[PDB]
């Protein structure tokens, strides 16, 4: 029922967005979707990635940056560096074994969403930074920040004490004891939307992957449905929060820092009307200058290995395709100037 | 022959409709009439089709005589409640000819 809601609802709304091509989204979404292998970098990834090339695999964020020579600085200056994660060629629908614990005890790889790397490899993380993912439970792309070791620090924070256990549950899987109890990285469970006031002009480099429709976890999951009737006002005002999220981020991130916004819907009222509106809101009420940074570069890079739906007007978007089934990822990289 | 000639006009073969039949068929002179009895039960008390349209499907589809009965009671049940195809469509568009492997990926890949 809020499943049969959730895809009544995207047919209304995404079959106008996307036009023709929304039936090859809709059956994409409808169907296994595709999972990248990220390496644990604590877990020995020499030995990982070698095992991981015997299954036809290929680390497609190498197989990325290799080109980002072709058609300003170097990769690791745009895009957050040491990030290896393996997938299967496109239309290979082969599936990863699960991971077992390898080098120190640590998971060897993390499988998720390769699209979900996108919006941590646009932050651009440079050695040193002081970090904050806002709204980081379950941890994926928080695991994702610490492998690149260029967090000084690294702020997790997530309203959910529930979802938090599931963040400390992976963070004591990859990541070993003497990193994740020293005061490199914090876990914290509290309103991100109050990062204003407390801890404001603070972080280089902050992630604020809002909650959302979670349109493909909608049509799959029943239970914690957002389309479900009593979660019909919670629905409605979801734009307000992400905006209000978002405008937290960017008053914690310090100025001249830069700040990636995601989501997981396809929805402009959750991507490019979250960004405008936290911009707005923030130049209004503030008096804070917040620009858009152009990722055309970086989605040109890495359209070998996912389908971007190129009419975004601001941040870019990755639409799942049964040829490299990534679910919907909304991303857009900002710089703070005043 | 003679008597499974007589046998198919009774059964509303006859009026050249099992040209189509010996093309593709040929074994039913040689079948066992209650395997091919076994077929028109299946189809006419288990599936709903009438006599009419039972003559039409083997007119058509000859295939469903060789076919299991469990495999092609799921294929009717496919079309019926699945797909919700009414017996006559079922029989006008020759459905029960098919694979299910075949149905499946091109109902379920357009249903998507
Ligand atoms: C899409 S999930 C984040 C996924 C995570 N970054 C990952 O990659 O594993 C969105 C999160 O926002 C959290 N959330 C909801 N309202 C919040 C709020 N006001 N402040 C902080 N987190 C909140 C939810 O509990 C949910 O875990």
């Amino acid at each position: 029922p809020a499943v049969r809601l959730a895809l009544q609802n995207f047919d209304m709304t995404y079959s106008v967005q996307f036009g023709d091509l929304w039936p090859s989204i809709r059956v994409s979404l409808l169907s296994e979707q595709k999972y990248g292998a990220l390496v644990n970098n604590f877990a020995a990834w020499d030995h990982v990635s070698a095992k991981l090339e015997q299954l036809s695999a290929k680390d497609f964020v190498n197989e990325a940056i290799s080109h980002w020579e072709l058609q300003p600085s170097p990769a690791s200056w745009a895009c957050s560096p040491n990030l290896r994660c393996f997938t299967f060629d496109r239309g290979d629908i082969s599936r990863f074994p699960p991971a077992r614990p390898g080098s120190l005890g640590v998971m060897e790889y993390y499988l998720m969403d390769a699209a979900s790397l996108l919006p941590v490899l646009a932050l651009g993380l440079q050695p040193g930074d002081i970090v904050l993912d806002l709204c980081a439970a379950p941890g994926g792309k928080t695991l994702a920040l610490l492998q690149t070791g260029c967090c000084r620090n690294l702020a997790a924070n997530d309203l959910s004490p529930s979802r938090i256990a599931r963040l400390q549950k992976i963070l004591h899987s990859y990541v070993p004891e003497e990193i994740r109890d020293g005061n490199q990285v914090r876990v914290t469970s509290w309103d991100g939307r109050k990062w204003g006031e407390l801890e404001g002009d603070t972080y280089d480099r902050v992630l604020v992957d809002v909650p959302c429709t979670t349109d493909r976890h909608s049509l799959h999951e029943e239970e914690n449905n957002i389309f479900k009737r009593s979660r019909k006002k919670e629905r409605q005002i979801l734009p307000v929060l992400q905006v209000q999220l978002l405008a937290a981020g960017l008053l914690a991130t310090k100025p001249g820092g830069h700040v990636v916004y995601s989501t997981c819907s396809l929805s402009h009222l959750q991507n490019e009307y979250v960004v405008q509106g936290a911009i707005e809101l923030l130049a209004n009420q503030y008096s804070i200058q917040v620009q858009v940074e152009d990722l055309t570069h970086f989605r040109r890079v890495f359209m070998d290995t996912f389908c971007f739906f190129s009419s975004c007007q601001v941040g870019e978007l990755v639409i799942p395709n049964l040829m490299a089934n990534f679910g919907p990822m909304y991303f857009c990289k900002m710089r703070r100037l005043t | 022959m003679r008597k499974r000639s007589s046998y198919l006009q009774k059964l509303g073969l006859g009026e050249g409709k099992l040209k189509r039949v010996l093309y593709c068929c040929p074994e039913i002179f040689t079948m066992r009439q209650q395997d091919i009895n076994d077929t028109v039960r299946l189809l006419k008390e288990k599936c709903l089709f009438t006599v009419q349209q039972v003559t039409k499907i083997l007119h058509s589809c000859p295939s469903v005589l060789r076919e299991d009965l469990g495999q092609l009671e799921y294929k009717f049940q496919y079309a019926y409640f699945r797909m919700g195809i009414k017996h006559p469509d079922i029989v006008k568009s020759e459905y029960l000819q098919y694979s299910l492997t075949k149905i499946k990926q091109r109902h379920i890949y357009l249903e998507r």
